[PDB]
RNA sequence: GUGGGAGAGGGUGGUGGAAUUCCCGGAGUAGCGGUGAAAUGCGCAGAUACCGGGAGGAACGCCGAUGGCGAAGGCAGCCACCUGGUCCACCCGUGACGCUGAGGCGCGAAAGCGUGGGGAGCAAACCGGAUUAGAUACCCGGGUAGUCCACGCCCUAAACGAUGCGCGCUAGGUCUCUGGGUCUCCUGGGGGCCGAAGCUAACGCGUUAAGCGCGCCGCCUGGGGAGUACGGCCGCAAGGC
């Protein structure tokens, strides 16, 4: 189960075909680089699936985390 | 007699062992600790307990060289992973943040048949 | 690939009248057109064998054409041939 | 033609010296392969979440083109040897399909 | 035809980061490793653990699904170019141009064969360590072919939905992917589950039929002998039909 109120709602409107709005993409990943899952991102199999595509470039061009080290254990 | 203060204690939780290594600030060793090297030998040496003492002989062996605080980080999934992390806190020894870093491939080596059915 | 202004200069000088998009004559000419596209394309790209299906199946939804019309028309059918090239 | 997008970022610690110059080059062989300007962005310097190229920080540049497609990868693999010249994607552009509107 | 759509469908070039191994440097001791327990093995020529740098090969974490594409085999990092199929809407062009399909031809996982290149990890055979009454094994340490690429062969399979292709007819409910609409819903295409009628030896099937029908192809006729022998055709061989 999942109690945190997936993302989108606590968002705007917004590009998902945008690779360079950091802020906002950003919001998709967990603690760790890793792209949120549906159960979260709160998106469409359409959406999380040109999300998933962005990110994945924004993180070529070195503006988004390929992983991150988990704080606290 | 260098002195260190600060520093970093890297766990690293093997299924069959658990070396505990101090590093200054950046890198760099200062002292560490297995599970032979306090005494055990075959699977003795992964035991949850040997890695907290293992924790421990290598907590003095840092407080000799001037240790107070430390950022500790663990590398693995291994018994006693969690002991070490809990030596090190009751080790009067400064436990700045612990930190998990266990190095996980995005897929690229084929594994050792023992690890496959699992993947 | 076809730009639909490429499709559309096919098209005319073929459509046996104006708003002709779908008579015999026309379908034939664009096949042509799409198969030796996609043929240049095979002449490269050797290992496409999954773009050299859809070939075979141009050609012979062609043939099933052309057939026709000559079986309908001997005439409109010389006349197409003898346009394109087809055939030799 | 086709709507394009190069996206290049390039060595942060330089100056208005060399920096200027990578423009006076790349600036260049984009027409030098038929690039057409559509609309330049430089958000300039940023800090990469990642080192690139033992730097920990990346200076963006932007260049929304209308290039032809047959010389596309032709562009980039020219554009790419410019030693300060450490990313370079181009994508042909899209409309911005939004969500949550 | 025109106008929109989704997609790991295929070919090519490029490119990204994580990890393994190796080499270089630091810092640093006495072990590491591995197992049921061990040993072989590695380490004072300084290993394992840690830090920075480099080289190389192969595979793409999360996204990822009970999801999508393809005719099948099969297809996942990102980008660009080339290219195939397909769906919906509008009902605009042709005017039965249709369906099936012997032989033919092309495709066809893995292993395997030929030439050349590559070789990190993994690993038939192989060399050892354990185990056992023995161990030509399972466990452990190494390790060659191969695994990777190009080109050319091989053509097999639980190549499975164990279910040939096309069309029409026969309750619904539910979940889902993707398109259109007047968007508590209707409608189209695809993926599931449950079930009407019906079918079925039963299990089960059930608008994604295994139901009611038509057309065309393929195939079956008690086990074993045997997918063997002979013959032919194919293959460099192994072998295949
Ligand atoms: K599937
Ligand atoms: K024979
Ligand atoms: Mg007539
Ligand atoms: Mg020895
Ligand atoms: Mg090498
Ligand atoms: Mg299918
Ligand atoms: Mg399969
Ligand atoms: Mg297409
Ligand atoms: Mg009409
Ligand atoms: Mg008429
Ligand atoms: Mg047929
Ligand atoms: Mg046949
Ligand atoms: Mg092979
Ligand atoms: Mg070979
Ligand atoms: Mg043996
Ligand atoms: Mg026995
Ligand atoms: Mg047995
Ligand atoms: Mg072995
Ligand atoms: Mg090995
Ligand atoms: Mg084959
Ligand atoms: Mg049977
Ligand atoms: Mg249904
Ligand atoms: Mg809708
Ligand atoms: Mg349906
Ligand atoms: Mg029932
Ligand atoms: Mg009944
Ligand atoms: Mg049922
Ligand atoms: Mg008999
Ligand atoms: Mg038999
Ligand atoms: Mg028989
Ligand atoms: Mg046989
Ligand atoms: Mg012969
Ligand atoms: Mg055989």
């Amino acid at each position: 189960p999942s109690r945190k109120a997936k993302v989108k709602a606590t968002l705007g409107e917004f590009d998902l075909r945008d690779y360079r709005n950091v802020e906002v993409l950003k919001r998709f990943l967990s603690e760790t680089g890793k792209i949120l899952p549906r159960r979260r991102t709160g998106l469409s199999a359409k959406e999380q699936r040109i999300l998933a595509k962005t990110i994945k470039r924004a993180r070529i061009l070195g503006l988004l985390p390929f992983t991150e080290k988990l704080v606290r254990k | 007699k260098r002195q260190v203060a600060s520093g970093r204690a890297y766990i690293h939780a093997s299924y069959n062992n658990t070396i505990v290594t101090i590093t200054d600030p950046d890198g760099n060793p200062i002292t560490w600790s297995s599970g032979g090297v306090i005494g055990y030998k075959g699977s003795r040496k992964g035991t949850p307990y040997a890695a907290q003492l293992a924790a421990l002989d290598a907590a003095k062996k840092a407080m000799a060289y001037g240790m107070q605080s430390v950022d500790v980080i663990v590398r693995g999934t291994g018994a006693g992973r969690e002991q070490a992390i809990r030596a090190l806190q009751a080790s009067g020894l400064q436990v700045k943040s612990i930190v998990d870093d266990t190095p996980v491939p995005h897929n690229g080596c084929r594994p050792k048949k023992k690890f496959r059915k699992a993947s | 690939p076809i730009t639909k202004e490429e499709k559309q200069k096919v098209i005319q000088e073929f459509a046996r009248f104006p708003g002709d998009t779908g008579s015999t004559e026309v379908q034939v000419a664009l096949l042509t057109l799409r198969i030796n596209r996609l043929s240049e394309h095979l002449k490269v790209h050797k290992k496409d064998h999954h773009s050299h299906r859809g070939l075979l199946m141009m050609v012979g939804q062609r043939r099933r054409l052309l057939r026709y019309l000559q079986r309908e028309d001997p005439e409109r059918y010389r006349a197409l041939i003898e346009k394109l090239g087809i055939r030799g | 033609m086709r709507r394009y997008e190069v996206n290049i970022v390039l060595n942060p610690n330089l100056d208005q010296s060399q920096l200027a110059l990578e423009k006076e080059i790349i600036q260049r062989a984009l027409e030098n392969y038929g690039a057409r300007v559509e609309k330049v962005e430089e958000l300039g310097l940023r800090r990469l979440a990642y080192p690139i190229a033992k730097d920990p920080q990346g200076y963006f540049l932007w260049y929304q083109v209308e290039m032809p497609e047959d010389r596309v990868n032709d562009l980039a693999r020219e554009l790419r040897i410019r030693d300060n010249v450490r990313r370079v994607m181009v994508v042909k552009s899209q409309e911005p399909f939004l969500a949550n509107a």
